[PDB]
């Protein structure tokens, strides 16, 4: 079989058929000639340029090249143009399998209206609400208190949230109202308005479903999708905390009692809305593969590529209702190059200085093998972090350890979005909403800070990576065993911690506060010049990383977090403070070009917003296209070089005011 | 008791004896000579006698391995030399001369001692004399710390290796007063000798430090690199990295576009070992890279060319960096390995009017006297006479190696087909140009020849280095009988 698709997934379908004992073709644009996929597979076909269109997404030619592999099916993928009739007609019309669902429940279920007809042809508890204009206040206050429920105030010709607004009373309803008819009157020309029964807090619960061409119908148990940013979700969960059997067998039930009404075969999964009392809404159904699954292969065991492949047979599965258990709940999360920090700035085109996953117990699904590089025209994901629990806080410790292990280096990352929003107590408590990340991040991203005990470890792991790197150095056995070091972070010294070490063997110290003062005998095992570093004291256990440094000061990383460390004896500390500190020239004025070349292509807008590491133009010389940048700024003012301009010679290409 | 430092310190700079404390081992340095006086009696000089006589001279130890230093006091007499001050300074050298060890000296001085007369010139030649006689014999670092200007600025530069310290040292031969006496033109000192100046516009200073703390903490990390004379044989260092460790990430450095830019540094930092390079005059012709690493724990130096900046094409400055580093690294049994890719030279009348063709040959000269192993990998093109020059085969070359995305050719495909069909029928560009690049423009026709060893994968290249220079490192070579060379100067 052949796959349609280009990331994780056709690693994972090439590795299914590992066991399945089937040969596998993956088809390639000419960028990823690279890609681990690419090796993985047992035949490879050029696409052509890399570009989006030509790649992958021309149905022409990656069905004109199902003629030689020979192969009786090929994978539709799950992106790209998965699930598609243009293309399910074009396979027809060579008769090949699909390894898919059928075009009728595809169209039907997927498509934009109707969808809300299926859900209202057996109702399915769908939206709630009047159904029809309220002329009056008094139809609202009345069938506000009918269910008594937040109103969910929306208009009937409005979407994407305008026209709407949240009651909580009767007064609230009328002013509510009174408002509402004003803005939908002059938006939408429209003054007809619903109300529908408005969730407290959602949680955007996902019930998952697996059906057959045969028979055999099963329910997968549920998932988590509440966590959002932009309309992207980041954690994932399949047993969610408020979980109850008199719910979720109804909700399996229900789930395949839908299955056969669109007589859908390879389902995709069931969207719901979930508030505190226990509510679910069958509707915003989906009819891709979802790759979330591996947390419900994590919770199951069941093989969601191996039944759909067997069920694209025309055969029934190998799994029913009755065998499906659950054995603890598994965490997933997706590895962005989105620069949270600095203002969500994308990071691409950067290939993998030198990076390492973390193997300890758990799983990683990615297509971003070392050396490897993203394109602007692709997904910037990097890895998807999945680990495998039976209680929360196992599973999240676990997640927690394999976060600080993942060796990343040429590019940006989320991982300490990532990091920060695990360890917050509001998330360890239990439960968490849809609304959960912008109610925590108010003004952009800021990340928590130490605690006393936590940088002092980072201090005494310091001082023993100084003096194993300062031991190596050293000739023969002409080499110091004890020091007298006074760390202190920041430039100005904030916190002068006077630190000993006395490394009694190889991967042993005495960490103490000074001479004549009690000693803790911690460990650390470090291999010089290596990212890695596993301190244990007691029973207590941390991972850090060592970045780089100039025998003075020190990159070490706590917590996904940089740093930088001044690691100093007796006379640097008190030679430090005579030290003239000079401040770097900020000039915010225009940029030149350092030689001379021909502009052949430009990046940015006269007169418009620029950001810190954004391409602006590129000159050519000497056949040779460079790229200069914009190091760090906000806006511009200027006029631009225009398109082959042959004249450079330092001149002001761009000016920045 | 912090008696006498008081007003140093209060202008935010460090005393010589503070240097020198830094510089080496907590505890092991001895003053040599510390009770000398000028013995001047001239211009009201008879008193005002100082005990150090304004120079701090010792041993220490650093890294366990013996050193000789001096450094200037700025208090005392502002630094002047004398007579009497050089004396030390000539004594350490010939010490030096006589036992394998390297000198580092800290430069302060204000100037010469007038109150002396011609004594400080003498001063100045017997110095001038040494460091002459003893370049090539033991390695000399300079460092400078606060003013330097007269004739006392040409010391520092017969060494190997002048840093310069940014925001309280410059250097230079005539003060501004002069300029604007003759010119007219009122320039800052700063302005004229500054730290940026030299290391940007004249090349002299190999670097530049922001504090004198940093200063010292990195001058041991380059100690530690350097042979201890010229008959001590390449130090060794224990290191857990090892020569199996996997580089895949090298077959992907290069783009499969002809006219797309990358990172050398990409490519030079896979091989050596992790976080070991000591990058040297990183602000001056920066389309070439000089600077130390090491390989399997011993150290080798390194030789590479820059894309990213004017397409990695060989220039004026380029020649002399990769000249004087290749000579100082053959001078003291150093391994060599170079990273290829260059389209030529810079083309320019500004180039023919300044000497293009004196300069261009000290780096042929540099690769062709050498008699070190060397290493030569050819990554993407090499055209005209830079493939001559940036370390052929036919120069006595140990090994060679390519990649298979590789060209060698006499010029670009646009001149060869000009000058292989003179006036034929138009149009001929598309039929000739992309024949003539396809058949000699790879490395199949120098492969032919003989020219490289072999064609290897770019994930094999630490494991043909480690393997070759393990095996090159009792190699004997000597020139025929010579007073001494005759370079291009
Ligand atoms: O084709 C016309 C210009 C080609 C220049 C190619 C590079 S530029 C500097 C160096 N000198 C040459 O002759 N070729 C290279």
């Amino acid at each position: 079989v052949l796959v349609a698709n280009r990331g994780e997934i056709a690693c994972r379908v090439m590795a299914t058929c590992r066991r399945l004992g089937i040969k596998t073709v993956a088809v390639y644009s000419t960028a990823d000639e690279q890609a681990k996929h690419v090796k993985v597979a047992d035949e490879s076909v050029c696409i052509g340029p890399p570009a989006s269109v030509e790649s992958y997404l021309c149905i022409d030619k990656i069905v004109d090249a199902c003629k030689k592999t020979g192969a009786q099916a090929v994978h539709p993928g799950y992106g790209f143009l998965s699930e598609n009739g243009e293309f399910q007609s074009a396979l027809q019309k060579n008769n090949i399998v699909f390894v898919g669902p059928d075009a009728h429940s595809i169209e039907s279920m997927g498509d934009k209206i109707e969808s809300k007809r299926l859900a209202q042809r057996a109702g399915v508890t769908c939206i709630p609400g009047f159904i029809g204009e309220v002329k009056t206040h008094e139809d609202l206050l009345r069938f506000a208190r009918e269910i008594g429920y937040p109103v969910m105030i929306k208009a009937s010709g409005g979407g994407g949230g305008k026209g709407m607004r949240v009651a909580y009373n009767d007064t609230q309803c009328v002013e509510y109202y009174d408002m509402c008819r004003e803005e939908a009157k002059a938006a939408f020309h429209s003054d007809k308005m619903l109300v529908e029964r408005f969730i407290d807090h959602p949680r955007h619960i996902e019930i998952q479903v697996i059906a057959d061409r045969r028979g055999n119908t099963v329910y997968l148990p549920e998932r988590e999708c509440s966590i959002q940013r932009r309309n992207q979700k980041v954690i994932e969960e399949a047993p969610s905390v408020l979980l109850d059997a008199t719910t979720r067998k109804a909700m399996g039930e229900e789930a395949v009692a839908m299955a056969r009404a669109v007589q859908y075969v390879s389902a995709g999964t069931v969207e719901n809305v979930v508030n505190p009392q226990k509510q679910f809404y069958f509707l915003e159904m989906n009819t891709r593969l979802q790759v979330e699954h591996p947390i419900t292969e994590e919770i199951t065991g069941v093989d969601l590529v191996e039944q759909m492949l067997r069920a694209a047979a025309d055969l029934p599965l190998s799994i029913t209702q009755d065998d499906i258990t659950i054995n603890g709940h598994a965490t997933e999360c997706r590895v962005y190059a989105e620069d949270p920090m600095k203002n969500y700035f994308p990071s691409i085109g950067r290939l993998t200085m030198y990076q390492e996953p973390t193997g300890a117990g758990v799983r990683c699904d990615s297509g971003i093998i070392e050396g490897s590089q993203i394109s602007v025209y692709y997904d910037p994901l990097i890895c998807k972090l999945s680990t495998w629990g039976r209680d929360r806080a196992e599973c999240i410790g676990r997640m927690e350890k394999a976060l600080d292990e993942y060796v990343i280096r040429g590019l940006r990352h989320n991982i300490c979005l990532l990091r920060d929003v695990v360890t917050e107590p509001r998330y360890r408590s239990g439960s968490i909403t849809t609304n959960y990340l912008q109610e925590q991040y108010p003004n952009g991203f800021k990340k928590a800070e130490l605690t006393a005990e936590e940088m002092q470890l980072m201090y005494e792991v310091a001082a023993c990576v100084h003096l194993k790197r300062e031991r190596l150095h050293y000739t023969q056995g002409t080499a110091p065993s004890e020091r007298q070091l006074y760390l202190s972070v920041g430039a100005g010294q904030e916190g002068e911690t006077p630190v000993y070490v006395r490394y009694l063997d190889d991967s042993h110290f005495e960490i103490g506060a000074s001479k004549h003062g009690p000693f803790r005998k911690m460990e650390v095992v470090w291999k010089a010049s290596y990212p890695i570093i596993r301190v244990k004291d007691g029973e207590a256990e941390t991972v850090l990383q060592f970045w780089g440094t100039n025998e003075v000061t020190y990159g070490m990383q706590m917590r996904g977090t940089t740093f930088d460390v001044n690691v100093m004896s007796d006379l640097q500390s008190t030679l430090a403070h005579f030290v003239p500190i000079t401040e770097a020239t900020t000039n915010t004025k225009q940029i030149l070009s350092p030689m001379p070349g021909v502009i052949v292509a430009i990046k940015v807008q006269p007169g418009q917003m620029v950001v810190a590491g954004e391409e602006l133009l590129t000159l050519e010389a000497m056949k040779m296209r460079n790229k200069i940048h914009a190091q760090a700024d906000g806006k511009v003012k200027e006029v631009k070089v225009k398109l082959g301009a042959t004249v450079e010679d330092n001149e002001v290409l761009v000016e920045l005011e | 008791p912090t008696a006498a430092e008081d007003l140093r310190h209060k202008k935010k700079r460090l005393t010589a004896m503070e240097r020198v404390q830094l510089f080496c081992d907590p505890g092991t340095f001895r003053e040599r000579d510390a009770l000398v006086e000028h013995e001047c009696h001239n211009f009201g000089m008879e008193k005002r006698k100082v005990p150090g006589d304004g120079f701090i001279t010792g041993t220490g130890k650093v890294f366990g391995r013996p050193v000789f230093l001096f450094s200037h006091d700025f208090t005392v007499f502002g630094g002047s030399l004398s007579r009497t001050n050089a004396a030390k300074v000539v004594r350490i050298m010939e010490e030096a001369a006589k036992i394998g060890v390297p000198v580092i000296g800290f430069n302060d001085s204000g100037g010469a001692r007038i109150h002396e007369g011609v004594d400080s010139l003498a001063g100045y030649a017997d110095i001038f004399l040494r460091n002459t006689l003893f370049s090539g014999v033991i390695p000399q670092i300079s460092v400078i710390m606060g003013p330097c200007a007269g004739g006392a600025v040409y010391s520092p530069a017969i060494t190997d290796f002048t840093f310069m310290v940014e925001t309280s040292s410059y250097m230079f031969v005539t003060g501004p007063e002069v300029v604007s006496a003759v010119g007219g033109k009122l320039v800052t000192k700063d302005e004229l000798g500054g730290p940026h100046v030299h290391a940007t516009k004249s090349g002299v200073s190999a670097g530049t430090f922001p504090n004198d703390i940093v200063a010292m903490a990195q001058l041991r990390r380059l100690y530690s690199y350097l042979p201890l004379s010229n008959r001590d044989p390449v130090p060794v260092l224990p290191t857990a990295d090892e020569r199996y460790r996997d580089v895949s990430s090298l077959n992907t450095v290069v783009p499969t576009e002809v006219k797309e830019a990358y990172d050398m540094r990409d490519v030079i930092y896979p091989v050596i070992d992790h976080d070991s390079f000591f990058e040297i005059q990183p602000q001056f012709a920066k389309n070439i890279i000089c600077g130390f690493a090491r390989v399997e724990g011993r150290s080798v130096c390194i030789i590479a060319n820059q894309p990213k900046v004017q397409a990695g094409v060989l220039d004026i400055d380029s020649s002399v960096k990769g000249a004087r580093m290749v000579r100082f690294a053959d001078a003291f049994n150093i391994p060599i390995i170079t990273f290829v890719d260059v389209p030529g030279f810079l083309p320019g009348v500004q180039q023919e009017y300044g000497g293009i063709i004196r300069h261009g040959a000290k780096l042929l000269y540099a690769y062709a006297e050498a008699t070190v192993p060397k290493v030569t990998i050819i990554t993407r093109k090499a055209y005209g006479g830079a493939y001559d020059v940036m370390s052929s085969k036919h120069l006595r070359g140990d090994s060679n190696y390519a990649w298979p995305h590789a060209e060698i050719a006499v010029m670009g495909a646009a001149g060869a087909c000009k000058l292989l069909y003179s006036k034929e029928t138009a149009e001929q560009q598309a039929q000739r140009i992309a024949d003539y690049e396809k058949t000699f423009c790879t490395p199949l026709s120098a492969a032919r020849k003989g020219f490289v060893d072999a064609v290897i994968d770019p994930s094999e290249t630490r494991m043909r280095v480690c393997e070759d220079l393990e095996r090159l490192a009792r190699k004997q070579l000597q020139n025929p009988w010579k007073k001494h060379g005759n370079i291009p100067l």
